[PDB]
């Protein structure tokens, strides 16, 4: 089983439909976490440590989730009602790295 | 400014096509002040899919 | 499917054998997150933007997978151990406790 790390994910705005709104870029690279969080280095909450810590004693309760830890902000391009470009600032689009929470 | 803050706080606390309707209609009154909203260009699409599944 | 939210858990530090340096308590309330991230509802909740786009992406391709329910507030304890002179410490572990879960 595949540890927590982060993959390569192509957003293509038009096959979510959001080229309807999103003049600029036609997609991104969003980039996705995903991974177990194993009892035996990775980056964690003391949460994290803990319930790990638990399910090795108690298979009922869920490991700890392999989730960005920290993002980065992209810029994109719409319209106003009066058909005129507006810049915005999304910010946490895309993950510079994962953990476990 | 965008309200779909108020519009989903309201449809969640009803769910706990009816509730549907009137979050579709919320979301279009604000529509305009949602032109660039995230969240607003996501509960367009949610709404959408939640009209043809369960279709009413 | 059950939608993300906290449960209760106790951890007892005995259980999990922290007891042999854990002078005090016993254990304490830390909860835990579980449950869907679904395309609608998942939005707000509490996620960020990458989990509103992942969660679309998932609704158009399964093989990329949905958000996942983790905790998206956390609060402290304080703990009593010993040094090396025997004698109590007072501790406070920060990010001890679920306050709220999110979708990330
Ligand atoms: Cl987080």
């Amino acid at each position: 089983k595949s540890s927590c790390k982060r993959h390569p994910l192509y957003v293509d705005f038009s096959d979510v439909g959001w080229n309807d709104w999103i003049v600029a870029p036609p997609g991104y690279h969003a980039f996705y976490c995903h991974g177990e969080c194993p009892f035996p280095h990775l980056n964690s909450t003391n949460h994290a440590i803990v319930q790990t810590l638990v399910n090795s004693v108690n298979s009922k309760i869920p490991k700890a989730c392999c989730v960005p830890t920290e993002l980065s902000a992209i810029s994109m391009l719409y319209l106003d009602e009066n058909e005129k470009v507006v810049l915005k600032n999304y910010q946490d689009m895309v993950v510079e790295g994962c953990g476990c929470r | 400014q965008c309200r779909i803050q108020k519009c989903t706080t309201d449809f969640v606390s009803l769910t706990s096509c009816k509730a549907l309707r009137a979050y579709a209609g919320c979301t279009q009154r604000t529509s305009k002040a949602c032109r660039g909203n995230l969240v607003y260009h996501s509960a367009v699409l949610g709404i959408s899919d939640l009209m043809s599944q369960r279709n009413c």
